[PDB]
């Protein structure tokens, strides 16, 4: 089978300035009857990929002229004349020539934006869950960007590694920011026995950790 | 208004099969060849077969041989893909497209493509969600905005659909794809608004998890 290799993985680019995908073939996509089927797709987030280009070069319908490829036997580039937010997504190149069809590992194409620090909210668990004998508390870290994040739980003053459970959007299409979600999951019991909880996270926009947390009691 | 709509996600034993459903309407579905793709883990996109309606004519990539079988029915405008004998390496999402190259022109109309249907490959048991309120308290992110949270913990297995306030309520709302652990998925979301609105008027969590037919509504009080 063909091998496909896609470089860069990923692509930081600010709105406005150029981008360029690299494609390389193991073998030459050259077909007999001298035509070279070289397809570039775009699979944006939440939605079924799409074809960009066909036959090296040309422009399906609907796609705007920004986006340029070229190249020739095993050496392929899709270019981005200008960035917009709607460019965000995974780019594949795919080879018809030979058989079976094969794609590249894709290439991520992100928004860079200016610096944004995260907004953060901290949630205790709710009656509904204590009843049942657990507790979750939540943190929320929202809009921020860079992606690179790191957040630590602490009760009472030491970290907790055990039964946390985070996850991540994608980068938003409205603001080119992510949003990230931490849960720590404990027994009623134990929740009961400590009082301070601390949601803390460590981010470019910030010499200290980014704190939020609450003490539980009664009243 | 070219459309292909796919069935619904799969939750398949070990060793079973499935039929794949690919729904086509808008052109003539015996004119041209319908493809499926497979999708593992994010980005990781392979070639399975194609089909041609209007003959019956199929081509397969040599590794789906035997695990893949393409039909087409011309009179509903239907095709199909049944997976046999499935393993760990089928849990995917699978697309279909009505990809437009024509072998005798040598060139290419516009590709339509289905929604995907994942299929999930396990033998655990299908469980109902739980759902709790998030009311702020140190959440609050004091006046001006105050954001909500509504959690959804303990299902099995995907998908779940979560909404605010019926899908009134767009703006401001953060939900986080879900994260399996303990053979159990959690899933959670974040809905700021302004101080002025709640508590004033209220805010709703709608749950939906199909799997298990269960559709729960939790107002977040204060
Ligand atoms: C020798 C041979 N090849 C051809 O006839 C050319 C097919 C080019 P196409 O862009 O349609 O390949 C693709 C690329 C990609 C996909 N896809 O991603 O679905 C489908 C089709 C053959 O099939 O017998
Ligand atoms: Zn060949
Ligand atoms: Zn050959
Ligand atoms: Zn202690
Ligand atoms: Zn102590
Ligand atoms: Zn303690
Ligand atoms: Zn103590
Ligand atoms: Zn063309």
């Amino acid at each position: 089978d063909i091998v496909m290799t896609q470089s860069p993985l990923t692509l930081s680019v600010t709105i406005g300035q150029p981008a360029s995908i690299s494609c390389k073939s193991s073998q030459s996509l050259l077909y007999s009857n001298g035509k070279t089927y070289l397809n570039w797709l775009l699979q944006r987030p939440g939605q079924s990929p799409k074809r960009l280009i066909h036959l090296v070069s040309k422009l399906d319908s609907g796609v705007p002229d920004r986006i340029t490829g070229s190249g020739s036997g095993t050496d392929f580039t899709l270019k981005i004349s200008r960035v917009e937010a709607a460019d965000l997504g995974v780019y594949y190149c795919v080879q018809g020539t030979h058989f079976p069809y094969t794609f590249g590992g894709g290439t991520k194409l992100e928004i860079l934006r200016a610096d944004a620090a995260p907004t953060v909210s901290i949630f205790p668990p709710s009656s509904e869950q204590l009843t049942s004998g657990g507790a979750s508390v939540v943190c929320f870290l929202n809009n921020f960007y860079p992606k690179d994040i790191n957040v630590k739980w602490k009760i009472d003053g030491s970290e907790r590694q055990n039964g946390v459970l985070n996850s991540w959007t994608d980068q938003d299409s409205k603001d080119s920011t992510y949003s990230m979600s931490s849960t720590l999951t404990l027994t009623k019991d134990e929740y009961e026995r400590h009082n301070s909880y601390t949601c803390e996270a460590t981010h470019k926009t910030s010499t200290s950790p980014i704190v939020k947390s609450f003490n539980r009691n009664e009243c | 208004e070219m459309q292909l709509q796919q069935s619904g996600a799969e939750l398949l034993r070990p060793g079973t099969s499935v039929k794949l459903s690919c729904k086509t309407s808008g052109y003539i579905f015996t004119s041209y060849w319908i493809h499926w793709v497979k999708q593992r883990s994010g980005q990781g996109l392979e070639w399975i077969a194609r089909i041609y309606p209007g003959t019956g004519s199929t081509y397969y990539n040599e590794k789906f041989k035997g695990k893949a079988t393409l039909t087409a029915d011309k009179s509903s405008s239907t095709a199909y893909m049944q997976l046999s004998t499935l393993k760990s390496e089928d849990s995917a999402v699978y697309f279909c497209t009505r990809w437009g190259f024509i072998p005798v022109r040598e060139d290419y109309v516009m590709d339509y493509w289905g929604q995907g249907t994942l299929v999930t490959v396990s033998s655990a048991k299908t469980t109902a969600p739980s759902v709790y309120p998030l009311a702020p308290v140190c959440g609050d992110t004091t006046g001006s905005s105050v954001t909500l949270g509504c959690l959804v913990k303990g299902y099995f297995p995907e998908p779940v659909t979560l909404t605010w306030n019926s899908g009134s309520l767009s703006s401001g709302v953060h939900t986080f794809p879900a994260v399996l652990q303990s053979d159990l998925y959690t899933l959670s979301s974040s809905v700021t608004v302004t101080s002025s609105t709640w508590p004033s008027q209220s805010i709703t969590c709608n749950v939906a998890h199909p799997a298990s037919s269960t559709k729960v509504d939790k107002k977040i009080e204060p």
